[PDB]
């Protein structure tokens, strides 16, 4: 008669590694690593994503003609600009500080437009358009120009009372021509000057022909700045000022991301959002991308972590 | 290994021994028969348990990566973002893949121990009314019926 002590023995294929030792058998382990993803773009816990597939983001906060479906303002919890936006700034001409502009947008997690100077107020032209721009003009600004061969000094002011702090923009024009500058000027000498409580800045003209972009040799150059509640906004010109017209009001905060990529999306909604997909687990890593947001679990760049549960599986045979 | 049982001592693993990680096999008259062993199983199921679910909680926690835009000029403020985002995976994927192959090894090594402690026990308990065959058994000195055996298993085997 005896009695023994022994231990488990399974069927189990599963294995873990040690620092002394790699591909251990064992009876029972649990893999920590999520590697799984839906392939799509979807809602996360804070909303729907923003996909812009023709306009660009500063298209849309200067609001291009071709953006016009984005006027009414949106809401999202993150941005995905399609390698297909390619509607930005339509008239030639760079945006100063255009990653913080964009930065400070895709933070926010919504918009809505806000007038800041009606028409009316001018006492020059404001229709002024281009072919470049779809034979129409940006919804953000008014490209001012001269009326009845007169451009009297135009001395404007806004105060924003609307207890949040205001995104607005404005440009100044450098015709390719004295002759052009003059047309819609009458002067070839201006200057244009932007200013708050905090701000100060003015404006020269440099008349001149500048590369081909979009047909047009001569060029609008973008700036934009932030109106804070109970700042008051002026903006004075003889000639050259792209004028503010719409301005946009930001709120809350989203994921604060710009993906660039195709990736479909879909009718859907995960904890954790990537540019390659989506997914949802109670796993402490996963291996599907660093650029992971929304209620994720922490990304390792591996293939497996598995832990051991059980013990060594030995073989009696 | 580290306490000599598991593919120690005790040489093999037993596939009849379908309920629990640990138990023992008796032979008697009455024939031969395995079962774990409810207390020595339950208790390490309970500490595994424990440490997944710590694991799982003291490391699930994400960092977060903005694949921030960067001008022409911002060439050095680029390469400092990447220098942080490198070393932020490198660090945590190396405490990720040490903390596991560490705890595996402590793991494998608990599991060896257990074994070791509940043969311990009962060679404590059956004194020299048996001998060691050297291989995870006891060979008893008196005939050892059913409710004998049950009397070692459940620990009040009597002349300890
Ligand atoms: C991924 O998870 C989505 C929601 O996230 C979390 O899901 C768990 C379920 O395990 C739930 O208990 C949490 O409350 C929830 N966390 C949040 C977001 O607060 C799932 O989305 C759900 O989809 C159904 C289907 O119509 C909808 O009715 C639910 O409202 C919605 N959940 C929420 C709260 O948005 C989603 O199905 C899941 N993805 C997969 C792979 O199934
Ligand atoms: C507000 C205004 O006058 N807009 C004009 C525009 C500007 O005067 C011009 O871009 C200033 O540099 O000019 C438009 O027409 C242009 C022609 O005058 C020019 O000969 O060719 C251009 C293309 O190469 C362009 O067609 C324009 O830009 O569309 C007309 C617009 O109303
Ligand atoms: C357009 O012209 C009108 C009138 O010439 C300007 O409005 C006047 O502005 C002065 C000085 O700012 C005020 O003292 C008057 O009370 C205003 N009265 C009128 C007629 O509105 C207006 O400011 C000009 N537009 C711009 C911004 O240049
Ligand atoms: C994340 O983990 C997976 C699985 O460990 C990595 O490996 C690929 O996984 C697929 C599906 O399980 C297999 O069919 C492939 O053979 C694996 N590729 C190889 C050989 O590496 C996957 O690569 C990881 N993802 C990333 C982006 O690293
Ligand atoms: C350990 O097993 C023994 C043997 O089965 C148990 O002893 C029996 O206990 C019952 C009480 O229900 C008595 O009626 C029997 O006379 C006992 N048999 C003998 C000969 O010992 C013992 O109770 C068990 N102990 C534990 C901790 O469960
Ligand atoms: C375990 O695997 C062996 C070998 O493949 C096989 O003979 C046996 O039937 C299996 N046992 C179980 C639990 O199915």
């Amino acid at each position: 008669d005896k009695i023994c002590i022994g231990y488990q023995s399974t069927n189990s294929t599963e294995t873990v590694d040690t620092l002394t030792e790699t591909n251990v058998p064992v009876t029972h382990a649990k893999e920590l690593l999520h590697t799984s993803h839906n392939g799509m773009l979807c809602a996360t816990n804070l909303g729907h994503p923003l996909i812009l597939d023709t306009c660009t983001i500063e298209g849309l906060i200067y609001g291009n003609p071709s953006c016009d479906l984005l006027l009414g303002g949106r809401e999202w919890s993150y941005i995905v600009e399609r390698p297909s936006a390619v509607n930005g700034m339509c008239y030639p001409g760079n945006v100063e500080n255009l990653e913080e502009l964009r930065s400070l947008f895709s933070s926010a997690s919504s918009y809505q437009r806000i007038q800041i100077f009606p028409d009316t107020i001018w006492n020059v032209s404001y229709s002024g358009t281009s072919s470049a721009c779809s034979d129409s003009f940006y919804r953000s600004m008014r490209w001012l120009t001269q009326k009845n061969n007169a451009y009297p000094i135009q001395d404007a002011q806004y105060t924003n009372n609307r207890g949040k702090s205001i995104l607005f923009m404005w440009g100044i024009n450098h015709p390719p021509t004295d002759t052009v500058q003059t047309n819609l000027y009458t002067r070839t000498d201006t200057t244009t000057s932007v200013t708050t409580e905090d701000i100060n800045r003015t404006f020269k003209p440099v008349i001149g022909p500048r590369p081909l972009v979009n047909g047009l040799h001569g060029r609008i150059d973008y700036y934009w700045s932030v109106l804070k509640p109970g700042q008051t906004l002026r903006v004075r010109s003889n000639g050259n000022l792209i004028a503010p017209w719409y301005g946009h009001i930001l709120s809350g905060e989203s994921h604060g991301r710009i993906l660039k990529t195709d990736l479909n999306s879909g009718n859907c909604v995960v904890q954790c959002q990537t540019e390659r997909g989506g997914l949802n687990t109670t796993l402490p890593f996963h291996n599907v991308s660093k650029y992971a947001f929304g209620n994720c679990p922490k990304y390792v760049g591996v293939k497996s972590l598995k832990l051991a549960v059980g013990l060594r599986n030995v073989p009696a045979r | 290994g580290l306490f000599g049982a598991i593919a120690g001592f005790i040489e093999g693993g037993w596939p009849g021994l379908v309920a629990g990680w640990y138990g023992f096999q008796h032979s008697n008259d009455q024939g031969v028969g395995m079962a774990a062993d409810s207390d020595s199983t339950q208790k390490a199921i309970d500490k595994i348990t424990s440490k997944v679910n710590n694991i799982v909680d003291k490391m699930n926690k994400q960092y977060g990566i903005i694949d921030h835009e960067f001008s022409e000029i911002e060439t050095r403020l680029n390469m400092i973002n990447n220098k942080i985002d490198d070393q932020i995976q490198d660090i945590w994927t190396y405490n990720a893949e040490l903390l596991v192959l560490l705890e595996n090894q402590k793991t494998l090594d608990e599991h060896d121990a257990n074994v070791n402690n509940l043969y311990n026990k009962v060679k404590r308990a059956l004194g020299s009314n048996a001998m060691e065959d050297g291989k995870g058994c006891f060979e008893l000195y008196h005939k050892c019926d059913d409710q004998c055996m049950e009397t070692i298993r459940n620990g009040t085997y009597n002349r300890r």
